[PDB]
């Protein structure tokens, strides 16, 4: 109907109970194209505890 | 033996000076903090002012805001409270009371003072 | 807030992640009684958990 990428379907978790910390940057929007061909992006990340 | 005494009080003339102390028994000024009360005849005892324990700071009623001066001395267990700019209206009967128990900060509304004073009356006149 | 009731409705925020007012909230004079356990406000300013 909108003929554009959008998201509909949230399966990351099923409740959310006891919040104690919270985070969240400016709202921003992200292009969702299906491209194809060669990676144009390479991120890394490193996580520590 | 716990007890509580009050001395200074009285009559002065308006616009004059007054001087308000007590002492107490088996409890130190600096663990536990002191306050002030005064009341009216068929009234329910009110405040006036006190002092922190920490001795940092210290409050002073609506009435007599910024008028007062509160010391205290640790080396013979007595409070000073010096009234200045007194008026008829602030006649009244004051109380010298402990505060329940040695916790830090200032409590001057509730009835948190377990033990209370002798009641001393202080008269303003001109 | 506009929310307060008697005692019987508890209620329990977690707060986390802040810079707090301690000095003011001392400072204030609206508050009419501010007794405090374990810690003197004046060093309660300067330690925290």
């Amino acid at each position: 109907n909108n003929k554009s990428w959008m998201e509909s379907e949230f399966r990351v978790y099923s409740s959310a109970n006891n919040c104690t910390f919270e985070y969240v940057s400016q709202p921003f929007l992200m292009d969702l194209e299906g491209k194809q061909g060669n990676f144009k992006n390479l991120r890394e990340f490193v996580f520590k505890n | 033996q716990v007890q509580l005494v009050e001395s200074g009080g009285g009559l002065v003339q308006a616009g004059g000076s007054l001087r308000l102390s007590c002492a107490v028994s088996g409890r130190t000024i600096s663990t536990f903090g002191m306050g002030w009360f005064r009341q009216a005849p068929g009234k329910e005892r009110e405040f006036v002012a006190t002092i922190t324990r920490d001795e940092d700071m210290l409050l002073y009623a609506d009435s007599v805001k910024g008028r007062f001066t509160i010391s205290r001395d640790t080396a013979k267990n007595m409070v000073f409270l010096q009234m200045n700019s007194l008026k008829i209206e602030d006649t009244a009967l004051y109380y010298c009371a402990v505060r329940r128990d040695s916790s830090w900060g200032y409590s001057r509304q509730s009835t948190e003072y377990d033990y209370w004073g002798q009641g001393t009356q202080v008269t303003v006149s001109s | 807030a506009t929310r307060f009731a008697s005692v019987y409705a508890w209620n329990r925020k977690r707060i986390s992640n802040c810079v707090a007012d301690y000095s003011v909230l001392y400072n204030s004079a609206s508050f009419s009684t501010f007794k405090c356990y374990g810690v003197s406000p004046t060093k309660l300013n300067d330690l925290c958990f």
